[PDB]
C-alpha cells in the first residue's frame, strides 16, 4: 500500500529511469537544432545555399556543410553508442533482475533490494523495468549472554544449526535470526573432542529425553 | 533555457578577473633600424645574386613605409601589415 | 579563472540564490564565506551538520532550510553509535519486518533512424553527389544506428522474454492472505496493466529526416510478459 | 576558454559553430558527477556510521592493521594510513580539476563503518539494524555456509586465529 | 563486491578472491577500493 502512495506522490522513483529518458531526449534535440548552425557556411538552410550559389562555389559551401554536418552526425552516433552500451548493461542486469530476483531466491546480500530477499516482482515501465523487492529485516534485538561450547562430561557439545543463547538463568539454543528457545539436548548437539581446548565454555546440563521415559 | 528551475546547482558563466593595467616593457634601446640604405641606394645586384642585409638591435617603424613611397604591390604574407608595429620579431632579413 | 555556479533551492520554493565561484579566492573582486571548493557568497555557514541536499564540493552542501536563507553545512555522513560489544554478549532479534523496495533500471531507448543522405545533404541531388565522395561515412552511420535499434529491441527480448509460456493467474483469490490485486492485471482497465504499473506509465512523459521506428514489442505485449512472470511466481 | 582563449574576437567564431561548445562541457560534468556518484554507490552502503568498539577483544583475532588508529591523524588504518603514504611516494590553465563530493577523510569513515559493522554485527547490519554478535560465533556461521561444521572452528580457534593474524 | 562480499558471505565460487570465502574487509585508496578476502582452503589429504 505504501509503495502505491509513494509512486503517486513523486517523480523520484523514475528519476533513475527518467534521467535516461530525458538525457536521450536532450541529446537528440541538440543535434536536431544543430541543423540551424552555420558551421562557417554562408547560410544554414541547405536549399538556400544551393539556390543562390553557382556549382563551383556551391561545391565548396556544400563541402563545408557536410563536414560540419558529418561531424554533428558522428557525435550523435558516437554518443548514441555509449548510451546504447550503457542501456545494454542495464538490460543484462535488467534481464538478470527480470529473471534472477523473479526466478528463484538470491543468497547474495544486497544484490536484490536490501536484506534477505524472499521474492521479487517486476513491473513494466516506459523504456524500463521496475523491480519490487520483498526482503526480511530483523526489527528487534534482545541482549543475551552467549558461549561457544557447553561441557557436560568433559566432552563439549556445539549447536547443530544455532548459536548458544542464555538469558543468564539457563542455557537454551535459538536460531540466530529469530528468538526461539529450545532446551538443549543431544538432538540439537554433537560432541567432538574434550572440553579443555575451547576458549569459551559454560558448564551446562543435558536433557537426554529417552532417560526419563525409559524409567 | 526554461522559466521554472528545479532545486540544484547550475554553472552558468565563467568569471575572468580582468587585468587592471596594460604594461609594456619593450627593449630600452633608442637606436633605430634603417630601411633607406637597403631600399633607397646606388644599385642592387643581379637577381641570381642577393644580399641579406641582416637587421638587428634597433627600433623599427613601418607607417613611414606606407605613404612616403606609393609601392606598386604590397602583399603582407602570414602577417597583417598594419599590426607590424606592436610585436617583436627575431632576426629580420632583407633581400634585394 | 573560474566557473560560476548558482545554488538554487528551486524556482518554485523561493527566489534566493547563492553563487559559488569555482576555485577563485574569496577576497577576489567585490557573507563571503570562504570554502575549500571556491568562494561562496550568499550563504551563511552554520555549525551544525545535516544530510546532503544541494551538493557543492569538498564536503560542503547547501540547503534552503535552517526567516529563510540558503545555508551551507559540512555534510556529516551518519549518526555515530557503537554497537555494544563483548565476548560473552550476543543480540538476537525478537520480531521481524517485511518491507518492499523498488529499484528502477532502464532497458531500452527510442530506436532512432537517420538517413545519412537526407539529413546531411537534404533534398537536392546536386548536394547528395558531393556526399558520395566521402563514401562509407553515410553507410557507417546508418548501420550503427540500425544496430543500436536492434540492440534496443534485443535488450527488451532478453530482459522480458525469459518464459516460453504465458502463465495466467487463477480466478481463485486464495493466496493465503496476500493481496496482489494492485500488482496483477485488471480486466476492467485496457492493455491489461496493473494498478502499480498504471501509475508508473502516467508519471513518465518524418519530422525532419529523423525517424523513430516503432518498438518491436508493444507496451501491451511487454505487460503480458511481466504479468506472466509475476503470475508464474505466485502460482 | 580553452578553444578561443582570452580574446573576444576568437569567441565570436565559436558561437557560429553552435552548441558543440556547450555540449562538451555537459558531457564532462556528467563524467564528474559519476566519479562522485560512483563513490557514493560503492561506499555509502551504510545508513549510519558505527564507531569501532573501544574493547579490542577479537576472540583471538588481531585487527590492528585494518582498523583506524585514534592516535594517528586523519583516521586512516595502518593498511589505510600506509596506502596513502605509498600513493604519495608514487586552475593551472583552461583546466580546473574539481574536488570530489566526498573528502578522502569522509571515505575513511565509511570504510571504518563497514569494518566496524562486519566485526560487531556480522551480516545483520547489511540487511537491517546491526545486531551485536560474538566474533568467534560469527565465524562459526561462516564455516557452516561453506560446509565445514562450526565445531571445527571452535575446536581449534587458537590455531585459526594465529593463521589469520599471521596472514594479515 | 562491497555489497556482495563485505555485508554477507558469497556462495558464488571465485567471486571473492580464490577458494571458499568466509568474509571480506573493505579498504580505501585514492580513486580505488582494496578488498582483503578471507578464504578457506584444504591443506592436506589422506586417501580413503
Ligand atoms: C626613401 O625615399 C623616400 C622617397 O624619396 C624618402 O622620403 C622622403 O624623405 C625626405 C627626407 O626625409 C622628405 O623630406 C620627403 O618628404 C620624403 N618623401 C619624399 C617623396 O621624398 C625617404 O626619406 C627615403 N628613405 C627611407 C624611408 O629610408
Ligand atoms: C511484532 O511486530 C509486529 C508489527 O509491528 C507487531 O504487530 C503489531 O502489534 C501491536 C501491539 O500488539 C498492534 O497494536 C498492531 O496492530 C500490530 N501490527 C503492527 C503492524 O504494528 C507484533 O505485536 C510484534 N510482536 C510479535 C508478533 O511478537
Ligand atoms: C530466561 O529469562 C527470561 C527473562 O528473565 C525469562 O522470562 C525466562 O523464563 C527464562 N527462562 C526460563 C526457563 O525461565
Ligand atoms: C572476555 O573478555 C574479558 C576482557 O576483560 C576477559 O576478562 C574474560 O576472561 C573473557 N571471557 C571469555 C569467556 O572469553
Ligand atoms: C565448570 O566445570 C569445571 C570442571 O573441570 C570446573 O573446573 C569449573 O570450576 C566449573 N565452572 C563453573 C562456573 O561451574
Ligand atoms: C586568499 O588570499 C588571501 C590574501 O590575504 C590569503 O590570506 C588566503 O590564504 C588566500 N587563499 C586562497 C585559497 O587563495
Ligand atoms: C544491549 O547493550 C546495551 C549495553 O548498554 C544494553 O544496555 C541494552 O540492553 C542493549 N542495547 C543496545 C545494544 O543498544
Ligand atoms: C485487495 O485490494 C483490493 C483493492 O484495494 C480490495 O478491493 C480488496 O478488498 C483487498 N483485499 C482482499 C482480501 O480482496
Ligand atoms: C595486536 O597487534 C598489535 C601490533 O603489535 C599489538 O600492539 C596489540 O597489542 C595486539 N592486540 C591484540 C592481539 O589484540
Ligand atoms: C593418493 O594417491 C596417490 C597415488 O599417486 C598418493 O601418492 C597419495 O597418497 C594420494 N594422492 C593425493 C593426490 O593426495
Amino acid at each position: 500500500g505504501k509503495i502505491q502512495d509513494s509512486l503517486s506522490s513523486t517523480a523520484s522513483a523514475l528519476g533513475k529511469l527518467q534521467d535516461v529518458v530525458n538525457q536521450n531526449a536532450q541529446a537528440l534535440n541538440t543535434l536536431v537544432k544543430q541543423l540551424s548552425s552555420n558551421f562557417g557556411a554562408i547560410s544554414s538552410v541547405l536549399n538556400d545555399i544551393l539556390s543562390r550559389l553557382d556549382p563551383p562555389e556551391a561545391e565548396v559551401q556544400i563541402d563545408r556543410l557536410i563536414t560540419g554536418r558529418l561531424q554533428s552526425l558522428q557525435t550523435y552516433v558516437t554518443q548514441q553508442l555509449i548510451r546504447a552500451a550503457e542501456i545494454r548493461a542495464s538490460a543484462n542486469l535488467a534481464a538478470t533482475k527480470m529473471s534472477e530476483c523473479v526466478l528463484g531466491q538470491s543468497k547474495r546480500v544486497d544484490f536484490c533490494g536490501k536484506g534477505y530477499h524472499l521474492m521479487s516482482f517486476p513491473q513494466s515501465a516506459p523504456h524500463g523495468v521496475v523491480f519490487l523487492h520483498v526482503t526480511y529485516v530483523p526489527a528487534q534485538e534482545k541482549n543475551f549472554t552467549t558461549a561457544p561450547a557447553i561441557c557436560h562430561d568433559g566432552k563439549a557439545h556445539f549447536p547443530r544449526e544455532g548459536v548458544f543463547v542464555s538469558n543468564g538463568t539457563h542455557w537454551f539454543v535459538t536460531q540466530r535470526n529469530f528468538y526461539e528457545p529450545q532446551i538443549i539436548t543431544t538432538d540439537n548437539t554433537f560432541v567432538s573432542g574434550n572440553c579443555d581446548v575451547v576458549i569459551g565454555i559454560v558448564n551446562n546440563t543435558v536433557y537426554d529425553p529417552l532417560q526419563p521415559e525409559l524409567d | 533555457k526554461s522559466f521554472t528551475v528545479e532545486k540544484g546547482i547550475y554553472q552558468t558563466s565563467n568569471f575572468r578577473v580582468q587585468p587592471t593595467e596594460s604594461i609594456v616593457r619593450f627593449p630600452n634601446i633608442t637606436n633605430l633600424c634603417p630601411f633607406g640604405e637597403v631600399f633607397n641606394a646606388t644599385r642592387f645586384a643581379s637577381v641570381y645574386a642577393w644580399n641579406r642585409k641582416r637587421i638587428s638591435n634597433c627600433v623599427a617603424d613601418y607607417s613611414v613605409l606606407y605613404n612616403s613611397a606609393s609601392f606598386s604591390t604590397f602583399k603582407c604574407y602570414g602577417v597583417s601589415p598594419t599590426k607590424l608595429n606592436d610585436l617583436c620579431f627575431t632576426n629580420v632579413y632583407a633581400d634585394s | 579563472f573560474g566557473g560560476v555556479s548558482v545554488i538554487t533551492p528551486g524556482t518554485n520554493t523561493s527566489n534566493q540564490v547563492a553563487v559559488l565561484y569555482q576555485g577563485v579566492n574569496c577576497t577576489e573582486v567585490p557573507n563571503v564565506f570562504q570554502t575549500r571548493a571556491g568562494c561562496l557568497i550568499g550563504a551563511e555557514h552554520v555549525n551544525n551538520s545535516y544530510e546532503c541536499d544541494i551538493p557543492i564540493g569538498a564536503g560542503i552542501c547547501a540547503s534552503y532550510q535552517t526567516s529563510q536563507s540558503i545555508i551551507a553545512y559540512t555534510m556529516s555522513l551518519g549518526a555515530e553509535n557503537s554497537v555494544a560489544y563483548s565476548n560473552n554478549s550476543i543480540a538476537i532479534p525478537t520480531n521481524f519486518t517485511i518491507s518492499v523496495t523498488t529499484e528502477i533500471l532502464p532497458v531500452s531507448m527510442t530506436k532512432t533512424s537517420v538517413d545519412c543522405t537526407m539529413y546531411i545533404c537534404g533534398d537536392s541531388t546536386e548536394c547528395s553527389n558531393l556526399l558520395l565522395q566521402y563514401g562509407s561515412f553515410c553507410t557507417q552511420l546508418n548501420r550503427a544506428l540500425t544496430g543500436i535499434a536492434v540492440e534496443q529491441d534485443k535488450n527488451t527480448q532478453e530482459v522480458f522474454a525469459q518464459v516460453k509460456q504465458i502463465y495466467k493467474t487463477p480466478p481463485i483469490k486464495d493466496f493465503g492472505g496476500f493481496n496482489f490485486s494492485q500488482i496483477l492485471p485488471d480486466p476492467s482497465k485496457p492493455s491489461k496493466r496493473s494498478f502499480i504499473e498504471d501509475l508508473l506509465f502516467n508519471k513518465v512523459t518524418k519530422f525532419n529526416g529523423l525517424t523513430v521506428l516503432p518498438p518491436l514489442l508493444t507496451d501491451e505485449m511487454i505487460a503480458q510478459y511481466t504479468s506472466a512472470l509475476l503470475a508464474g511466481t505466485i502460482t | 576558454m580553452y578553444i578561443c582563449g582570452d580574446s573576444t574576437e576568437c569567441s565570436n567564431l565559436l558561437l557560429q559553430y553552435g552548441s558543440f561548445c556547450t555540449q562538451l562541457n555537459r558531457a564532462l560534468t556528467g563524467i564528474a558527477v559519476e566519479q562522485d556518484k560512483n563513490t557514493q554507490e560503492v561506499f555509502a552502503q551504510v545508513k549510519q556510521i558505527y564507531k569501532t568498539p573501544p574493547i579490542k577483544d577479537f576472540g583471538g583475532f588481531n585487527f590492528s592493521q585494518i582498523l583506524p588508529d585514534p592516535s594517528k591523524p586523519s583516521k586512516r588504518s595502518f593498511i589505510e594510513d600506509l596506502l596513502f603514504n605509498k600513493v604519495t611516494l608514487a586552475k593551472f590553465n583552461g583546466l580546473t580539476v574539481l574536488p570530489p563530493l566526498l573528502t578522502d577523510e569522509m571515505i575513511a569513515q565509511y570504510t571504518s563503518a563497514l569494518l566496524a559493522g562486519t566485526i560487531t554485527s556480522g551480516w545483520t547490519f547489511g540487511a537491517g539494524a546491526a545486531l551485536q554478535i560474538p566474533f568467534a560465533m560469527q565465524m562459526a556461521y561462516r564455516f557452516n555456509g561453506i560446509g565445514v561444521t562450526q565445531n571445527v572452528l571452535y575446536e581449534n580457534q587458537k590455531l585459526i586465529a594465529n593463521q589469520f593474524n599471521s596472514a594479515i
